[PDB]
RNA sequence: ACCGAUAGUGAACCAGUACCGUGAGGGAAAGGUGAAAAGCACCCCGGAAGGGGAGUGAAAUAGAACCUGAAACCGUGUGCUUACAAGUAGUCAGAGCCCGUUAAUGGGUGAUGGCGUGCCUUUUGUAGAAUGAACCGGCGAGUUACGAUUUGAUGCAAGGUU
RNA sequence: UAACUUGGGAGUCAGAACAUGGGUGAUAAGGUCCGUGUUCGAAAGGGAAACAGCCCAGACCACCAGCUAAGGUCCCAAAAU
RNA sequence: GACAAUGGUAGGAGAGCGUUCUAAGGGCGUUGAAGCAUGAUCGUAAGGACAUGUGGAGCGCUUAGAAGUGAGAAUGCCGGUG
């Protein structure tokens, strides 16, 4: 009977920005995947993406607990026989932090078409800068 | 070898996408008036004028 | 109105004829004679016949201008097939289908 | 069945080594043109029951007409030769419904003939009363003599 | 009354007719169980 | 007599072919795949009628939780306070108070805190 | 200005002049039915929500009384010759909402 | 209370025939224009076949392939939809767009989300990489006789019954 | 809330896993053979990722209602950062 | 009313649906029967009606009776077509 459903005509999407300085990778990634997926709105519907547009900055300043700087290897296979490649969270927090952050958050979103389209709401930047000034980025903080 | 499974009539029509044949590449004869095939001699009336 | 001509039980497999018919479908009928007259294929003469008959049904027995005529609807349907045999080796026998077709062309004046 | 249908008696191909199903004869049930597995047999359907039940049924079939006004006694008919005109007239002057059973004492010639052309008139004698034909009709025409015949016969 | 005919109550039944689908109860194996000598046509140990 | 029945086979096969229209390809044309797909369809429908009462439940809880966290409460403590305060609306199904009338939702939240 | 009532084991949010489809009541065609179990009222001007509310109970017409579309319940067991088909049509009554 | 053209004779029809075999021998398929041939004069396109008209006819989408004319299958056009996507192909929820019924909580389509490994047989156990089926249609499997028994029904009842 | 007798009609005689008491094997086996109970067989639903036999629990049907069992509550994924 | 029950193979028991023919009754039908197609209809299921086109001459309904009485599987048989 009666139960609300959001439409393409009904949904509005806000932008947010959040420093990763002093943050843990997973402890930030969870609270940000929630915003991307859009389940802090009251008008959450599963089939359309009521999420938001998140900006992450200072991705070179995230932290790792314990001996993950040298442990915690990222593996990836090239589909050629013997084409497996390896990296470490140390050699990626300084070499490409804005893919460290991307992978951490995008493993937390469901692996479907709506999830693929919700992952690209995330805009990750090392350093304290971003080209998204024309969006009125609202300042969010975690919890 | 033998087909393990019959071809669905959607896959048949997908494979037959490019089986179309092309136009003949024809022009209007400046003497016959009727149509000729470019770089060929007018079957209808006379010469080639080239 | 809409004039049509038909050639029933022509001795060509219909999906060889549909090739040629996918060229003249929708053309100014002054072109379609020449198109069918210039192409390699073999189903072209026995379609030139049907087209010229459907155009000679426009001037005669109706009254239309055969310059104003586009080939509105051409197509080809299956007729009765002639099932024959071909001896393969070792006592085997393989069936043959000498298929036919019905070639239908409908020319109009757009009125 | 398989025995009677013409042909058969040869195995169409080897038991083994062809791709086809193993078949015994061309006249098995599933083959087009085969024998029929079961079905119509030339037989009979008549049976019997005790005589007392026969007389009981043939008395019920008449008590039903007496419950209603199906029965209507008359005298012995009179005819010189068979003629259906006077017979149909008499049947119409007695308020009789369409199908009447005209039960006469003995077999009669001047009644059977002038009756058996009409749609619904069946003449019969006390020697030939039927549980089927009493109940088929809805109007009896017995004579003053045949009724005593049936009450003497029936128990 | 030859068009209203009721036999006595409890005097006639349908015959059981096995081999006509799963809903009747006796559809596939027709009441005979599975493989064996008592599941073949004519198959049965003689009496006694 | 010989009952060469051939009018009923066609009739029920039509009645089952027409119950599968909109199915991809041969599933809507041939009796022996259309019949299987109609069986599977009835089974899926039986199951999904049961699950449809379970999906909207989680939906309503998701949205009530998203509303309560704005006032800085959990779903869990909200429902505890509600069930303890007596105020016993169909609180999951009526996730419409949270959307439609927001001031009344502040009302309910304050009562929930008052029951603690 | 709405109200939350509870009628057939199910709460319902209702406003003035709304059609509602409820399960089969005991009232006849046309005759008005007044709901006594109200759980919430408010929306725009007042806000009273309690364990239950005595008053302002919804007065609603009884518009129609019928049977919903036929669902065909089917379930089968694979490789075990066991299937079952029932039909079902759920009776309901539709009410118009007069007053709160 | 027999068949009605895959039925009934193998054979409704030039059938013990085509055909198959050295031979004995095996053996099919094949009915239906209309009330009446009135079986399409004449014109046009075409070598013809075949068409389009005009006719006959109650009807020619009854034109000798001639009653109805299903499904498979093959096509022509369009209303929604589809080229970043991992699909036992559906079911539940659902925006949008397009129509409008046996008039009723309408019909079509389906962006996206949840759940979800066909059917039959045989097995302790099969999504099974175990079997079977290309699809469609028709035909295709507990019967009959005579006896025994057990039940219900009925008629009489120390009798009952041919 | 069964038990028994008298009659009509049967199917079954290839069982499996787990827990426990044993033989055999090597205190091997998803081994094999017995006692004991359960589940599958003939059982759908929730959990063990998926997973006949493990844990919870036995589907008459419908509802966009509520309380719970095993198991859980950072995100995938409903509920404690 | 009240309360209880309603997963299920092998298997037992019961109640039904539909086809073909028969008897009796009572209908319909060139102002259009069966059949075929179309639909958004009715019943708890098997199933039934109705409207609409095509079709061109037989068909249903009620109560009983009698069965060559129901097809998705048999590397089934025959035909047609992929």
């Amino acid at each position: 009977r009666q139960t609300f459903m959001a439409n393409e005509s009904n949904i509005e999407r806000k932008w947010y920005v959040i420093d990763a300085e002093g943050q843990t990778l997973g402890r930030l990634s969870s609270e940000v995947a929630s915003i991307l997926r859009g389940k802090n709105k009251v008008t959450y519907t599963p089939h359309v993406d009521t999420g938001d547009y998140v900006i992450v900055i200072n991705a070179s300043k995230i932290e790792f607990t314990g001996n993950k700087e040298t442990d915690k290897v990222y593996y990836r296979h090239s589909n050629h026989p013997g084409g497996i490649k390896s990296i470490t969270a140390g050699e990626l927090r300084r070499t490409n932090p804005e893919r460290l952050i991307e992978n951490s958050i995008k493993g937390m979103l469901p692996s479907t078409r709506l999830g693929e389209k919700q992952g690209k709401k995330l805009f990750v930047y090392g350093g304290a800068e971003h080209p998204h000034a024309a969006q009125q980025p609202e300042n969010y903080e975690l919890r | 070898a033998v087909p393990k499974r019959r071809t669905s009539k959607t896959r048949k029509n997908k494979r037959r996408t490019h089986f179309k044949i092309s136009v003949p590449g024809m022009t209007e004869c400046p003497n016959c008036g009727e149509y000729k095939l470019s770089h060929r001699v007018c079957k209808n009336c006379g010469s080639y004028n080239g | 109105m809409e004039a049509k001509a038909v050639a029933r039980t022509i001795r060509i497999a219909p999906r060889k004829v549909r090739l040629v018919l996918d060229l003249i479908r929708g053309k100014n009928a002054a072109e379609a004679i020449a198109i069918l007259k210039l192409t390699n294929k073999a189903s072209s003469p026995v379609i030139e016949k049907v087209l010229m008959s459907a155009l000679a049904n426009a001037e005669h027995n109706y009254d239309m201008n055969t310059d104003e005529l586009v080939v509105k609807e051409a197509y080809a349907n299956e007729g009765p097939t002639l099932k024959r045999f071909r001896p393969r080796a070792q006592g085997r026998a393989s069936a043959i289908n000498k298929r036919t077709s019905h070639i239908t062309i409908v020319v109009s004046d757009g009125k | 069945n398989r025995s009677a249908v013409s042909g058969g008696g040869r195995k169409p191909w080897k038991q083994k080594g062809t791709g086809r199903a193993r078949q015994g004869t061309i006249r098995a049930p599933q083959w087009r043109g085969g024998g029929i597995v079961f079905g119509p047999t030339p037989r009979s359907y008549a049976y019997k029951m005790p005589k007392k039940m026969r007389r009981l049924a043939l008395r019920s079939a008449l008590s039903f007409k007496v419950q209603e006004n199906g029965l209507t006694v008359v005298d012995a008919f009179n005819f010189e030769a068979p003629k259906t005109k006077e017979f149909k007239n008499v049947l119409s002057t007695l308020e009789q419904p369409k199908k009447v059973l005209v039960v006469t004492e003995n077999e009669d010639v001047n009644v059977e003939l002038s009756a058996r052309n009409i749609p619904g008139v069946q003449v019969t004698t006390a020697q030939g009363l039927n549980v089927l034909d009493i109940t088929n009709a809805d109007s009896l025409v017995i004579t003053e003599a045949a009724a005593k015949k049936v009450e003497e016969v029936l128990g | 009354k030859l068009h209203e005919l009721k036999p006595a109550e409890g005097s006639r039944k349908e015959r059981n007719r096995v081999g006509r689908g799963v809903a009747t109860g006796n559809g596939k194996t027709s009441g005979r169980g599975h493989k064996g000598q008592k599941a073949r046509s004519g198959g049965g140990v003689r009496p006694g | 007599p010989r009952v060469k029945g051939g009018t009923v086979t066609r009739a029920r096969r039509k009645k089952t072919i027409k119950l599968a229209k909109g199915y991809f390809g041969s599933k809507h044309t041939l009796y022996k795949v259309a019949k299987q797909q109609v069986m599977k369809s009835g089974q899926y429908a039986f199951r999904d009628r049961r699950q449809r009462k379970r999906d909207f439940r989680k939906l309503w809880i998701t949205r009530i939780n998203a509303a309560a966290r704005q006032h800085e409460m959990s779903y869990s403590r909200l429902m505890n306070g509600l069930k303890k305060a007596g105020i016993d609306i169909n609180r999951k199904m009526l996730s419409e108070i949270a959307i439609s009338d927001e001031k009344a939702f502040a009302q309910l939240v304050t009562k929930a805190k008052d029951a603690l | 200005m709405f109200a939350i009532i509870e009628t057939g084991g199910k709460q319902i949010k209702v406003e003035e002049g709304q059609e509602i489809f409820v399960e089969k009541l005991d009232v006849n065609e046309g005759d008005t039915f007044t709901f006594d179990k109200v759980l919430f009222v408010g929306g725009d001007s007042v806000k009273v929500g309690a364990p239950t509310v005595e008053g302002a109970t919804v007065t609603a017409t009884v518009n129609k009384q019928g049977r919903g579309k036929k669902i065909t319940v089917f379930t089968y067991k694979r490789r075990k010759n066991s299937k079952r088909k029932k039909g079902h049509r759920q009776p309901y009554t539709k009410l118009t909402i007069d007053k709160i």
